RNA sequence: CUUUUGAUGUUAGGGUAUUGGCCUAACAUGGCUAUGACGGGUAACGGGGAAUUAGAGUUCGAUUCCGGAGAGGGAGCCUGAGAAAUAGCUACCACAUCUAAGGAAGGCAGCAGGCGCGUAAAUUACCCAAUUCUAAAGAAGAGAGGUAGUGACAAGAAAUAACAAUGCAAGGUUUGUAUUGGAAUGGUGGGAAUUUAAAACCUUCCCAGAGUAACAAUUGGAGGGCAAGUCUGGUGCCAGCAGCCGCGGUAAUUCCAGCUCCAAUAGCGUAUAUUAAAAUUGUUGCAGUUAAAACGCUCGUAGUUGAAU
């Protein structure tokens, strides 16, 4: 059959590049943020 | 200059000709003191006319500064030091130096001896 | 040969990794006591858990069995030292009743937060890492450090901190001072 | 009665029955028969290196409808021919018709996986570059 | 099964450092075995131990110590207190180096290093300073040993902010979160102090030294199992994913993307094996009318079990 179709869909899809984001928090800070989102003010 | 040396497990030893001790240098705030000053202090403490019967080693400065442990060795006279200190320590002190490049191509040379009536 | 310097795992993983309730609890703990991972929590659990196991074992033996009296007593003493029990609750049935909060309380960062020093838990942690804080003579820059009740009172800003009396001594404050001087001249 | 003997001096019977019966356990048999080393391409190993012999399609199990892209490869170790499914949206063409492929299991010991009929192997490196890396593409490009 | 070829024993010897079929001679006909002899297999060196277990257990143990064995393969010797030695020797076999072709030497399962094999593994480093050994025994040697180098095998600790103002938010005034802005600090760079056999690290101090603190966190997921989207486009039983069930036949919460979220996080995936999960090997602790499973039936040896006193 067809090995011609191998890599169809990916090729078809339009390359939208990532974009700038606010450099994420990491470790402790991130955890703190998560906590805040979940329990503290919303609770 | 604001640094006390407290001298711990001090041990006279007349089998050798030395006093051993552990040696803690309290120097709160102003961190690290060079060996020379310590030696001088030691000399002052123990009358000890000449500075270079003192051998210091193993000065670890401990986490946070402020304190600093070591090992003091103090010999009777320089002759004694010469006799039973290992050469490296002596060299470090500054009593001697042989900068002899024996190497371990010495070993190679040694094994290149097959039949000897050899200067060569 | 190999070295003989033997080493050991301080923390076991969960078992069931996406149980909701447990996860939530862990998160809460993290929030309260300013911890970096679930790993810290796990480590503390392990620490607690060993002790608990020991206690359980001791309880399986009867009183005035030598082992029970000696080892059990030792355990109790250790707990007391750690600041886990104190006066009222020193009977070996009580050392089972320890939970994670009891242990986390005695972390250095938590202690710092309690005893003024910093506005927050997070703040306290950063202070500890940034070479301030001392626990009786010795500086300490690990927030995990389980403070023993013998050395709880002897906690403050270290001798060599900017805010323990030893110059602004920073990249920041010093720089600012320099700038000011330049402006003046 | 229990079925088993529960005598104090019964141990011989108890051991012996267990020893014979263990072999009914499929998993145990798989572990402890010697045919493992004989009748297995990887010959008791995690991965294996095989040069490719044929880029080939394999039609899936009846309910699902796809032609899954496999690679019939020859193990250098063993001289064994095996089909290895290649992952990725378009990762058959990332390999050459003769490339030194490094192929792993599929996840189920020998047993075959998912839609595929009797392909027990997952190519996961070509010319020493990681298939996954190539798929991502931001990481790497196939050297040749 | 073992026994002409010592198998089992007795006698006498020979031999050994000594006991012994260890070997010889002579004489018995023994010895082992269903409590598995004798074979076969082991991807087997043994043990101390390792992993994993509530408790049992199951697997692993080439590998820090002890023991055994071997120095390409067998065999044979010399020396010596001790070797059937291998950086001793003799011989053959199998590899293989130099040679002026006559001969000659050679043995990394020492340390590095190289090729090969491979899924799969580091420097032709520095030193005897420590630990030890050997010696004509401080003073010499030691790839034994140690020190660095490579090292995401594992193991431990731990950054990637914090804080305060207003602005905005919600809650019964406080927490939370967008502007500003002074404090904190490692990292990184350079000096020292020390460290060390000499350096390098560690720690230590002094100069340098963050705001997009570009000093930029990843990995794998978001239908269920299972924490997290019926968010946006692309594809259209194709490509693909999917450990399993399943998703895809133009609304795909499953493909390909982007965004957002979730987990664990300087780690996180995949594979093969293994333990637990497995009371799915069941001694504890399974099941056998119908789910796999009571021998057609009885007798019966070993086996297991055996009234009370
Ligand atoms: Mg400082
Ligand atoms: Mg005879
Ligand atoms: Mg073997
Ligand atoms: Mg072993
Ligand atoms: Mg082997
Ligand atoms: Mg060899
Ligand atoms: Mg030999
Ligand atoms: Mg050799
Ligand atoms: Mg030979
Ligand atoms: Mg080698
Ligand atoms: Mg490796
Ligand atoms: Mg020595
Ligand atoms: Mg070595
Ligand atoms: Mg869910
Ligand atoms: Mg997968
Ligand atoms: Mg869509
Ligand atoms: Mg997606
Ligand atoms: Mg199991
Ligand atoms: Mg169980
Ligand atoms: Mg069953
Ligand atoms: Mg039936
Ligand atoms: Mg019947
Ligand atoms: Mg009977
Ligand atoms: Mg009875």
């Amino acid at each position: 059959g067809s090995l011609a179709r191998a890599g169809k869909v990916k090729n078809q899809t339009p390359k939208v590049p990532k974009l700038d984001k606010k450099k994420r928090l990491t470790g402790r800070a991130k955890k703190r943020q998560l906590y805040n989102r979940r329990f503290s003010d919303n609770g | 200059d604001q640094f006390t040396i407290r001298v711990k497990k001090y041990m006279s030893n007349p089998l050798l000709r030395r006093k051993q001790f552990a040696l803690e240098i309290l120097h709160p705030n102003k961190g690290s003191v060079a060996k020379k000053e310590v030696k001088e202090r030691l000399a002052k403490m123990y009358k000890l006319n000449n500075v270079n019967t003192i051998v210091l080693f193993g000065f670890k400065t401990l986490f946070g500064g402020g304190r600093t442990k070591g090992f003091g060795l103090i010999y009777k006279n320089v002759d004694a030091v010469k006799k039973f200190e290992k050469k490296y320590r002596l060299v470090r002190e500054g009593l001697i130096d042989k900068e002899t490049k024996a190497g371990r191509r010495a070993s190679k040379e040694l094994k290149n001896r097959r039949k000897k009536v050899r200067g060569t | 040969p190999k070295s003989y310097r033997n080493y050991s795992k301080t923390a076991r993983n969960p078992k069931r990794p996406f149980e909701k309730e447990r996860l939530d609890q862990e998160l809460k703990l993290i929030g309260e006591y300013g911890l970096k991972n679930k790993r810290e929590i796990w480590r503390v659990q392990y620490l607690l858990a060993k002790i608990r196991s020991a206690a359980r074992y001791l309880l399986t033996l009867d009183e005035k069995s030598s082992k029970r009296i000696f080892q059990g007593e030792a355990l109790l003493r250790r707990m007391v030292r750690q600041g886990l029990l104190g006066e009222n609750e020193e009977k070996l049935d009580y050392v089972l009743g320890l939970t994670l909060p009891k242990l986390l309380e005695r972390r250095l960062q938590t202690k710092v937060f309690k005893l003024g020093l910093a506005k927050s838990v997070h703040h306290a942690r950063v202070l500890i890492r940034q070479r301030h804080i001392r626990v009786g003579k010795q500086m300490v820059d690990i927030p995990s450090f389980l403070v023993r009740v013998d050395s709880e009172k002897h906690i403050d800003f270290a001798t060599t901190s900017p805010f323990g009396g030893a110059r602004p001594g920073r990249v920041k404050r010093k720089s600012l001072k320099k700038q000011k001087e330049k402006t003046e001249a | 009665g229990s079925g088993k003997p529960s005598g104090l001096r019964a141990a011989r019977k108890l051991r012996i029955r267990r020893r014979t019966q263990r072999w009914a356990d499929k998993s145990y048999k798989k572990s402890h028969l010697g045919t493992r080393w004989k009748s297995n391409p990887f010959r008791g190993s995690s991965h294996a290196k095989g040069i490719v012999v044929e880029k080939v399609a394999i039609e899936a199990k009846q309910p699902n409808s796809a032609y899954r892209k496999c690679v019939r490869v020859q193990l250098i170790k063993n001289g064994k021919k095996i089909t290895a499914f290649v992952p990725g949206d378009g990762c058959l063409n990332f390999i050459d018709e003769n490339d030194e492929v490094l192929v792993s299991g599929f996840g189920r010991s020998g047993h075959s996986v998912g839609d595929l009929p009797g392909v027990k192997f997952k190519v996961v490196k070509v010319a020493r570059v990681s298939l996954l890396a190539l798929f991502k593409e931001k990481k790497e490009k196939p050297r040749s």
